[PDB]
């Protein structure tokens, strides 16, 4: 029923400044605040051939927060000039219940990853910035991402040409583009 | 009088002297706009997108 419009962003890693100052002065929110959390992508697919993602991303910096998890995939081709995104489903969680229903039904961890950034927020959409590090459980590629995205029901593309417009807002800074 | 004063160091003397600092003046002024035509454009820096984007992260 839900769909999704994320939209992928990779700025150079000194570039901070133009970023930070212009979100949170274009348009985001009053009270700016960042986050921590690390991501844990799993696939369950025997013959199917058909690694379904649940990415149990926990935020460590959180008071016990519910295991947000999202499924995402085959980006549907509807040529609307929009980020190029697919239909997405949330899934809460409970306290270490995702790696024990993982482990209940099976599944193999692809890989580990963690993020650390700035949040920034928006009416319908949703722009943030994080850093991606490459290290073991206990605790990167020097370029830091834009995670505009925005998820709602289909309707009519209508915040398609609201995100592009905000993109172009921050075209002296970034350039945000679709991805395969 | 013409000159008020002098009469080798009259307006023939006056306008020689002061052809002569014009034409220091002029060469002066050619060698620094000689020097300051080398600005070819206001080459400015940003940020550099085009590699970080196929070089962003993915299900790899």
């Amino acid at each position: 029923n839900m769909m999704e419009y994320l939209l992928q962003g990779s700025v150079l890693d000194h570039s901070l400044e133009s970023l930070i100052h212009r979100l949170r002065g274009l348009c985001d929110n009053m009270e700016p605040e960042t986050f921590l959390d690390h991501e844990m992508v799993f696939l369950l697919k025997g013959q199917q051939a058909s690694p379904f993602v649940l990415r149990a991303r926990r935020s460590m910096d959180r008071a016990g927060a519910p295991w947000h998890l999202r499924y995402l995939g085959q980006p549907e081709m509807g040529d609307k000039n929009r980020h190029a995104l697919v239909r997405n489903c949330v899934d809460i969680a409970t306290s270490e219940n995702l790696t024990d229903f993982l482990m209940e039904m099976g599944f193999r961890m692809d890989h580990e990853f963690v993020a650390k950034g700035h949040l920034f927020r928006k009416g319908i959409m949703k722009v943030v910035v994080y850093k991606i590090f490459r290290i073991l459980v206990p605790g990167l590629s020097l370029s830091y991402l834009v995670e505009l995205s925005v998820v709602a029901p289909a309707g009519q593309d209508m915040v398609s040409d609201d995100m592009r417009n905000f993109a172009e807002q921050l075209k002296p800074l970034v350039h945000l583009e679709k991805i395969d | 009088d013409a000159a008020r004063i002098g009469a080798d160091a009259a307006q023939k003397q006056i306008q020689s002297l002061n052809k002569m600092c014009s034409n220091l003046l002029e060469k002066i002024s050619k060698e620094e706009r000689e020097s300051e035509s080398g600005g070819l454009r206001p080459n400015k820096q940003t940020f550099n997108p085009g590699d970080t984007n196929a070089l962003v992260a993915a299900v790899a």
